[PDB]
């Protein structure tokens, strides 16, 4: 059964998911965008 | 030459040597365990597994035979009380000497191999230097590991090939041995169902075989062997050391918090039932069912079991304790002989009256008396010129329901007063002080003591696993510094990239 | 046989006395509480 | 070195010191395993705390 | 010559923009009575 | 140095301060009207001067239950009237 | 006073033990050339 | 193989001004909102649903009283998630509740990790021994010890430390009150390296500034310094007879001078942490035995130890109701200690 | 018995100082 | 637009004299209103 | 009094009778004492953390640094390339003198005013007092953290030289 | 709700008063990253 609480696990995951998500997102981008000159 | 601190690292190269000394710690650790256990021994008292069980005595080590199905002696008692048992070989004593057996065998191998330190096995058959292929022991040793694992769980815990656990009722009361089933349910998750227990050492195991031999058969990536050294051993202590202190972190909090694996009869009671009167209501609702089917006063709070009353009793709480307040419990109370019965204290309007009791945190309390809405009603007071609470004034008496004094009540105000002092700590027992020259302060329990030693030394390993993976990850400038370092390499702008000196 | 790992060890003068004042100091420290 | 009847059963067992895998290798299955293992620990972790109540687990010595 | 948005612009600036609704936010206190 | 404008180079340029008489007195306001509209309050479950205590009680309403905490704190605040 | 007889000894080990340690390796560093 | 991971990898350390790294992926967030949790509950949060306490600049407090104050006793050790089954995603109830409180600690707790983890990146980028991360380790220890272990050992997060100037005096007073601290040997060595600490700090640097070559021909003898220079800028052999002959001894190594710098006040913080995690457990030094077996039969027996007790029976007596307002205490007047007169 | 152990162990300390002040490794310049 | 036009001097003045502002308005705070004891 | 516990009992009544814990001189006084370990960690490891290579793995680098030599012992280039880049460039120093002369005058400083904080509470200019500060709307009193302090401080007052008053006021 | 506008509205019209002043650096900084 889904309890209110596991129901908040649930968004508890996917939040941080998200959160972690975006973060690596736009870093991978801007690192892409200006790299070092070897 | 070497400073002192740095004596042990000459076996870093030399895994015959280590082999003999890893060899003489575990027999040091396998002596103490007999040792321990033999002490224990000549000093435990087994008549009386009410009121004097082992955790009152100061029993470390017991508790863990016990909880394993160990549970007699070789003389013909068991802890559960029982007379005239044979435990066969596994006694208390076969255990013990086992370990010294043990202990002994294994400080021979540790000879054998300090002395024939240079075998092949041990050289690098391309290059003869000394080598170990630490990814796949680590495969070796992890599939041991999960083929115990698994059978621990499957044969020794469910009975199937084996005695089982400890297991016992919600309140301490009729615990024994028993095989165990696992709990393959969520409920398996709950730190108290023994269920789990099972369910977890079969599960884990089985993952542990399939992870070991994944471990024997796939190399590790270069990019994961260069990143975390896996050619130098002091990488492997770094991680140990880091997994040793987490799991000791665990014991300790499910030592503090309780779980199946922590019955209250092995170690006594803990602090959280006191804090939330956890014996005191089950007792109220027993008196409850008495009296609503019938039952006097007296036979309500008579039919009470000593041992569920002794648990009521703020002298068994292990947060009671002080650091240097060394010994049994039975050393600062007293060896408890019998309950005295429930104390029910009345005013001159016949009011019940009910003490505050003492919070753990207090070394010491006021005697404060109130009604069942919490009203004030009597106390012992300091200030005597402005008293309006006195007892004496008051007109408080004591009487006694169940144990010793059931049936009794008294009148006078020192003794009565003398009652309600004690009423703070919970029910009232009698104590024999005089055979141990107890001095009637609180000491704390065998679970305070495990859960205090292994806080400490999960903290203390915490920085050994500092300390080693800075070695493991800094060998190259264990020494000092490059003596030609460019300051190019440390001043700002140079590269773009710090410490890359392609990035110029 | 002789194995090619061992090395000798030092203890220096200033060392001794270092070790043996913090020794003294911690008794002095703990031997109330041992007393108790 | 010293060579013995049973150095010579084990030898094949300590006989690749230093033999890698090229490149990354099986590294992203391995972090699949530890971020299981993650959700493991935040599971077990938060049902001990009440942070997480599951029907008929019931967190207490009252399960016996 | 120099770029305007970089990382260091934007560690200032999750500082300092709160800080200064905050000042706001506080200096308002000073004239709330009981 | 490590490539970014020196500090000194733009706060005593005019284009710095151009923007900034605006985006930093423009902060303050939105500050001052968190507090002055009352905002900050209702976000924040901060009682105002009149609502600690109702008129006659002097007990704290404290909260004494974990699962049912919220309800807790929803009936004290229906209980000033 | 009623002190834990314990104490003696328990203080005297602490001091020797770990001070005759010490002493073993310094002497035994003069002793070398 | 360039792939992704080694352009992030080229990205993350390039030299700016606020070095980023990997650890920075850790570090910043948590750093950032544990001060910004701090900032916002000081400035706009209350302590009257779980404390009966007025604590932000909102309601009348000062830089002093202010404070994030720890959750209800009734909140047990519960994480209390924003989203979690006491606050259900109810951001103003978790104010209210003390939520607050362990996202500081929680964000602050994994925020001092990725500091520690960003000493060891630039350490190994640079190629400088890891000491400074070593020596970190001693704030992490009181950390974990004071605001998580010792919670964790009593009933609930309310014990803990708040986050408050003024809360933080109230906890060293009980520590004294209820634990007798100022007796505790951990607690009296964690003292002898912070002192002894501010000492070396204070000693070596007015040694250094006195025994200064003359470099330079101006009264400012700062200028007289070159980063680069090989020469020690002061006399070590001056100082050391100077100390020999005030104090007895000196250093003469001045490598083992600065080892000994680190040493003693991050000992000294690791026996503070050991005692602290005793006091989780109420495993005290109170009391000393056989002082108080003299001091019950004989009345006429009094020391500076029997003085104290008396001290700490009245800060538990008039300070338990209002510091624990869940326990509903009440002790009448006729009950609380008092000397004659006061 | 406790006394004389404080005293015993006080006095230890004082000898020590003297060794380490009249009888230190003696610093030598090079 | 290019850095150097306000003077370094002028900037730390003006900026020293809203930090004295800002403060004495919280002293001030001290003595009336909330927090004031009266 | 000149012992451990008479210690203690000195500063229990300081802070029931002056508040000392609110006094800024104390508060000054902790940043000193606190600030001055930080610092002396600080620069010890940072010092010990850019010691030049000079001796094998099997020996104390102690013996790297020989008494009396000309040359530095360690590259403080490397340190401050270290610090600032831990924290930001300039917060790290790069010149010796300031720094040990900024390592001598944080303690010294803050125990001058810690000194004087127990010399002019000697003449009963005592710690901040905020008790009954915050009122609410009715003028019931809101209790803060320095009225738990206040609460506290009564019961070291009350019980402190239990014998020795006769009169309500302790005016010494 | 009118007091959220009324406390956003002073932050909104700073912030595209800053970006009418810095647009043209803004693209040519985006521009030459490219
Ligand atoms: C070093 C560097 C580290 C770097 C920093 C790392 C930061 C990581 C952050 C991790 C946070 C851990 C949160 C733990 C919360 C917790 O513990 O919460 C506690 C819970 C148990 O909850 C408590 O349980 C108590 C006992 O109840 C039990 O007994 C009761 C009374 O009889 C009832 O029967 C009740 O039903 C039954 O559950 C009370 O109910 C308390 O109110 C309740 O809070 O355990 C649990 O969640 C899990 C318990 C098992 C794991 C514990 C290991 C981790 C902590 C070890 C610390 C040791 C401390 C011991 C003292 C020293
Ligand atoms: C995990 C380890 C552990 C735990 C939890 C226990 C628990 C217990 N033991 Mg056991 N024991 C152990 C290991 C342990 N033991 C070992 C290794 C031995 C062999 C020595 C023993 C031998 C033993 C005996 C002989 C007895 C016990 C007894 C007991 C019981 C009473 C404990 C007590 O009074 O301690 C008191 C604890 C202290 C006073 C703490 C000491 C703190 C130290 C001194 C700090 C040192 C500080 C250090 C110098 C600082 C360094 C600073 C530096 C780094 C700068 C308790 C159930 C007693 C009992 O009741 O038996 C029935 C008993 O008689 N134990
Ligand atoms: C599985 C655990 C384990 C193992 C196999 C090692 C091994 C090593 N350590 Mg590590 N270490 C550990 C855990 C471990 N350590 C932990 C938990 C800490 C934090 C306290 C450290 C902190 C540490 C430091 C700071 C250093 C080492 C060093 C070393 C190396 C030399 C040690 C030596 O010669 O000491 C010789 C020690 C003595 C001769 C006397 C010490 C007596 C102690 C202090 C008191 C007595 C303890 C008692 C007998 C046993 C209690 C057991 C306890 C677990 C209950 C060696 C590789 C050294 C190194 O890196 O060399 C290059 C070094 O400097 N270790
Ligand atoms: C990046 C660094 C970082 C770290 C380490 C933390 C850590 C934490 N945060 Mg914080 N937080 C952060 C950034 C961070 N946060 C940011 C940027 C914000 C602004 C949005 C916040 C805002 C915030 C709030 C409002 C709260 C927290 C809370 C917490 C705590 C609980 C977190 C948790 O349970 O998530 C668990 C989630 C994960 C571990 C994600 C892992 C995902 C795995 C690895 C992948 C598998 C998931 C899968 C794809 C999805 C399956 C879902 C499906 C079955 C439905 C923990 C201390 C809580 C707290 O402090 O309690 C008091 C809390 O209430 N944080
Ligand atoms: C109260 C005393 C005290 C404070 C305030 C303090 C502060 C600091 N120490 C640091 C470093 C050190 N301290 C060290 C040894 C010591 N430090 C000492 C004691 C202190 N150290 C002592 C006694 C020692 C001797 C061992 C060393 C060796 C270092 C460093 O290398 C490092 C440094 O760089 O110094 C220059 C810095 C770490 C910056 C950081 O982690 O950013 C990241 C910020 C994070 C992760 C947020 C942390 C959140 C905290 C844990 C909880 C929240 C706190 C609230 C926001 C505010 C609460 C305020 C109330 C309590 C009043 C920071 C300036
Ligand atoms: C959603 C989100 C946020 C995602 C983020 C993910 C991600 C990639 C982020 C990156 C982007 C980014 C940078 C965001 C930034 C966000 C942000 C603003 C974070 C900030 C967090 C924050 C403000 C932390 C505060 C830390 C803090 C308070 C630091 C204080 C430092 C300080 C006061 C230093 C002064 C002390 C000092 C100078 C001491 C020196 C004294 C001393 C004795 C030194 C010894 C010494 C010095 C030497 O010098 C040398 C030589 C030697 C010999 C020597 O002895
Ligand atoms: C605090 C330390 C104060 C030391 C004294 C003040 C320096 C004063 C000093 O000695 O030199 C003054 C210095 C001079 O700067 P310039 O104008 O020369 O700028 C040139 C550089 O930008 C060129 O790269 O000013 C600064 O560096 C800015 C200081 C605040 C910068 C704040 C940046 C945002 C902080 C983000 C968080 C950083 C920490 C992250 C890790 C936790
Ligand atoms: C000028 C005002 C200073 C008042 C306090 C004294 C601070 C310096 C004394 C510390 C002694 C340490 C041991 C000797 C250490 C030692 O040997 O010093 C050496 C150091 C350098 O000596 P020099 O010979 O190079 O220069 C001093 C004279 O010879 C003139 O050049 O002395 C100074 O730097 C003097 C600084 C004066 C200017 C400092 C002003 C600081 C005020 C900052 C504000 C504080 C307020 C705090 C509020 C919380
Ligand atoms: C040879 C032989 C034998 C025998 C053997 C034996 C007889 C053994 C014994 C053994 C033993 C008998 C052992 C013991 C051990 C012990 C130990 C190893 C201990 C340790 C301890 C410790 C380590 C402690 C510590 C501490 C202290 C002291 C204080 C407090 C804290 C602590 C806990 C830290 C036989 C016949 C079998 C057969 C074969 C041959
Ligand atoms: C919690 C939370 C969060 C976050 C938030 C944040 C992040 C915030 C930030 C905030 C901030 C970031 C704030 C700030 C503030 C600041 C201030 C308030 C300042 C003040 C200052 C002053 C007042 C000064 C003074 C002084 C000094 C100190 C010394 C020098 C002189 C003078 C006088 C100037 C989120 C949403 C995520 C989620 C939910 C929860
Ligand atoms: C009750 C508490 C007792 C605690 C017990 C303490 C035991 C400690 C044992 C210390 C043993 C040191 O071990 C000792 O090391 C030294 C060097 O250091 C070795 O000495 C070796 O190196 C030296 C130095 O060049 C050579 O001159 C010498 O010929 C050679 O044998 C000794 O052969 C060994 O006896
Ligand atoms: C005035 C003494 C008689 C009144 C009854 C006293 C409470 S009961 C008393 O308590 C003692 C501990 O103090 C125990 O040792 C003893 O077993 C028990 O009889
Ligand atoms: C978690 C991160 C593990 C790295 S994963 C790794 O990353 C590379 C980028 O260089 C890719 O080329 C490769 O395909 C991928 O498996
Ligand atoms: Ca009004
Ligand atoms: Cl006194
Ligand atoms: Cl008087
Ligand atoms: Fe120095
Ligand atoms: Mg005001």
């Amino acid at each position: 059964t889904i309890t209110p609480s596991l129901k908040g696990f649930f968004i508890g995951l996917l939040s941080g998911a998200v959160v972690l998500g975006l973060t690596f997102a736009v870093l991978i981008a801007i690192s892409q965008i200006d790299k070092v000159q070897r | 030459g070497l400073p002192w601190y740095r004596v042990h690292t000459v076996l870093i190269n030399d895994p015959g040597r280590l082999i003999a000394a890893h060899l003489m710690h575990t027999a040091l650790v396998a002596g103490w365990a007999g040792s321990m256990a033999l002490y224990e021994l000549a000093t435990f008292d087994p008549s009386d597994p009410v009121l004097n069980p082992m955790w009152r005595q100061g029993m470390f080590v017991l508790p863990f035979m016990a909880r394993l199905g160990v549970t007699g002696s070789w003389s013909g008692w068991s802890i559960t009380g029982e007379t005239g048992i044979d435990p066969g070989f596994w006694s208390f004593e076969g255990v013990a000497l086992a370990h010294i057996v043990l202990s002994g065998l294994l400080f021979l191998a540790a000879c054998w191999h300090w002395v024939y330190w240079d075998l092949e096995l041990f050289r690098d058959p391309r290059t003869g230097e000394p080598a170990l292929d630490l990814p796949k022991m680590f495969g070796i040793h992890l599939f041991l590991a999960g083929l115990l694992c698994f059978g621990f769980g499957a044969f020794h815990l469910t009975g199937l090939f084996g005695p089982g656990m400890w297991v016992s009722d919600p309140y301490g009361l009729t615990g024994s041995v028993q095989p165990v089933a696992p709990e393959w349910g969520p409920d398996g998750f709950n730190p108290y169902n023994p269920g789990g227990v099972v369910a977890h050492h079969i599960a884990a195991g089985i993952v542990g075989i399939i992870a070991g031999l994944f471990h024997i058969l796939v190399r590790p990536p270069q990019r994961l062997y260069k990143a975390l050294r896996m050619g130098n051993i002091e990488t492997v202590l770094s991680s140990s050391i880091a997994a040793v202190f987490f799991a000791a972190f665990v014991v300790a909090g499910t030592m503090w918090y309780g779980s199946a694996t922590t019955p209250i009869e092995l170690f006594g009671p803990t602090r959280y039932q006191w804090d939330s009167s956890y014996f005191q209501q089950e007792i109220n609702r027993r008196v409850q069912a008495s009296l609503a089917s019938g039952a006097t006063l007296e036979e309500a709070w008579s039919a009470i079991p000593e041992k569920l009353a002794f648990y009521d009793y703020i002298g068994n709480n292990p947060a009671k304790g002080g650091l240097f307040r060394t010994g049994p419990m039975n050393k600062g109370d007293g060896i408890a002989q019998a309950w005295k019965g429930h104390a029910v204290f009345r005013n001159k309007e016949g009011e019940e009256l009910f003490v505050r009791r003492m919070p753990a945190f207090f070394e010491s309390f006021p005697v404060i008396l109130t009604d069942k809405n919490g009203v004030v009603k009597a106390d012992i007071p300091f200030r005597r010129a402005e008293s309006k609470y006195s007892f004496e004034q008051q007109g408080v008496t004591v009487s006694f329901y169940g144990g010793e004094l059931n049936g009794q009540t008294f009148t006078d105000p020192p003794t009565v007063k003398s009652y309600a002092r004690k009423a703070i700590f919970g029910e009232i027992f009698e104590f024999d002080t005089e055979t141990l020259n107890s001095d009637g302060i609180f000491r704390t329990s065998p679970r305070g003591w495990f859960t205090f030693a292994h806080a400490v030394f999960a903290l203390l390993f915490f920085f050994g696993h500092i300390w080693h993976g800075a070695r493991t990850l800094f060998r190259d400038v264990f020494s000092g510094i490059d003596p030609e370092l460019s300051p190019e390499q440390v001043e700002w702008g140079f590269y773009q990239k710090v410490g890359d000196v392609t990035t110029r | 046989e002789p194995n090619p790992n061992r090395q000798p060890v030092e203890l220096n003068r200033t060392s001794l006395y270092l070790g043996l004042l913090l020794i003294l100091v911690l008794a002095l420290l703990f031997s109330s509480y041992f007393f108790n | 070195a010293r060579r013995t009847w049973l150095g010579d059963i084990l030898r094949p067992l300590n006989s690749e010191y230093g033999k890698v895998a090229p490149g990354w290798g099986t590294t992203p299955l391995m972090a699949v395993f530890m971020g299981l293992f993650l959700v493991f620990l935040l599971i077990i972790l938060e049902i001990y705390n009440s942070t997480l109540i599951l029907d008929g687990v019931n967190v207490s010595w009252k399960a016996l | 010559s120099y770029p305007i948005f970089t990382v260091r612009w934007v560690a200032v600036h999750t500082l300092a923009v709160p800080t200064i609704f905050f000042l706001g936010a506080i200096a308002a206190m000073q004239f709330i009575q009981r | 140095t490590t490539g970014e404008r020196p500090f000194s180079d733009i706060i005593t340029s005019v284009r710095y301060w151009v923007i900034h008489s605006i985006t930093i007195p423009a902060l303050f306001i939105a500050g001052w009207l968190f507090v002055s509209t009352g905002l900050a309050y209702d976000v924040f479950g901060t009682p105002r001067p009149d609502s600690y205590y109702a008129q006659e009680q002097r007990s704290i309403p404290l909260v004494t239950d974990r699962f049912e905490a919220k309800q807790q704190v929803e009936t004290f605040l229906e209980q000033l009237k | 006073m009623e002190v834990n007889q314990l104490g003696l000894i328990a203080t005297a080990l602490f001091v020797l033990v770990p001070s005759v340690f010490l002493i073993i390796l310094y002497v035994q560093t003069e002793s070398q050339q | 193989e360039r792939g992704w991971f080694d352009i992030l990898d080229d990205w993350l350390k390039r030299d700016r001004f606020v070095f980023v790294g990997w650890s920075g992926i850790l570090l910043f967030p948590c750093a950032y909102l544990a001060l910004g949790g701090w900032l916002t509950g000081t400035t706009f949060v209350t302590s009257w649903y779980t404390h009966g306490l007025a604590s932000s600049y909102l309601e009348g407090c000062n830089f002093l009283t202010v404070a994030v104050s720890t959750p209800a006793n009734s909140m047990g050790h519960s994480l209390l998630l924003l989203w979690g089954p006491e606050a259900q995603g109810d951001f103003t109830r978790w104010c209210q509740l003390g939520g607050l409180w362990t996202f500081i600690a929680l964000h602050g707790a994994f925020g001092l990790i990725g500091f520690m983890l960003r000493q060891f990146e630039i350490a190994r980028l640079v190629g400088v021994r890891p000491y400074n991360a070593i020596a970190f380790s001693a704030p992490i220890a009181v950390f974990v010890s004071v605001f998580l272990i010792y919670p964790l050992g009593q009933s609930s997060w309310f014990f803990a430390p708040s986050f408050g100037v003024a809360a933080i005096f109230r906890f060293l007073l009980f520590f004294q009150g209820f634990h007798n601290w100022t007796l505790n040997p951990f607690h009296m060595m964690g003292v002898a390296g912070v002192l002894g600490g501010a000492l070396l700090c204070a000693i070596h640097g007015a040694t250094v500034e006195n025994t200064l070559f003359q470099d330079g021909e101006g009264a400012s003898t700062f200028r007289a310094f070159n980063p680069t220079q090989a020469e020690e800028t002061y006399s070590m052999v001056t100082a050391n007879r100077f100390w020999s002959q005030i104090f007895g001894i000196a250093f003469s190594n001045k490598r083992w001078l600065h080892f000994f710098m680190l040493f003693v006040p991050v000992t000294g913080l690791w026996m503070s942490a050991i005692g602290v995690v005793g006091l989780a457990l109420n495993l005290r030094s109170y009391d000393f035995i056989s002082q108080e077996i003299r001091a019950a039969e004989d009345p006429e027996f009094e020391t500076f130890y029997t003085k104290n007790l008396l001290l700490n029976e009245g800060i538990r007596a008039w300070m338990a109701p209002q510091d624990q307002p869940h326990e509903n205490f009440v002790f009448p007047e006729e009950v609380l200690p008092r000397g004659n007169a006061l | 018995m406790e006394t004389i152990t404080y005293v015993f162990i006080f006095a230890c300390i004082i000898a020590l100082f003297f060794f380490a002040i009249f009888f230190r490794e003696p610093p030598r310049i090079t | 637009s290019e850095g150097g036009r306000i003077p370094l001097w002028i900037v730390a003045t003006v900026a020293g004299m809203g930090v004295i502002v800002i403060v004495g308005l919280f002293f001030y705070g001290a003595y009336a209103g909330l927090g004031s004891s009266l | 009094p000149l012992g451990i516990s008479g210690t203690f009992n000195f500063m229990i009544v300081f802070q029931a009778e002056h508040n000392i814990l609110m006094h800024p001189f104390h508060q000054l006084g902790v940043a000193g004492v606190f600030g001055g370990a930080l610092f002396c960690a600080m620069h010890g490891s940072l010092v010990t953390s850019s010691l030049i290579r000079e001796t094998t793995e099997t020996e104390s680098a102690n013996y790297g640094y020989k008494f009396g030599q000309e040359e530095e012992t360690y590259n403080i280039v490397a340190a401050h390339g270290y610090f600032g880049r831990l924290i930001f460039q300039y917060a790290s120093f790069n010149n010796s003198r300031s720094l040990h002369f900024f390592l001598a005058a944080w303690p010294v400083v803050g125990v001058w005013f810690a000194a004087l904080g127990i010399s002019t509470m000697a003449f009963n200019l005592n710690g901040f007092n905020f008790n009954h500060s915050v009122i609410d709307a009715k003028g019931n009193v809101i209790n803060t953290w320095a009225d738990i302090i206040n609460r506290a401080n009564l019961g070291m007052e009350v019980m402190h030289e239990r014998n020795a008053h006769n009169f309500p006021l302790d005016l010494a | 709700d009118w007091r959220v506008l009324v406390v956003l509205l002073p932050v909104l019209l700073a912030a595209g008063w800053a970006v009418r002043n810095i647009l043209p650096y803004a693209v040519k900084q985006v521009q030459k990253l490219l």
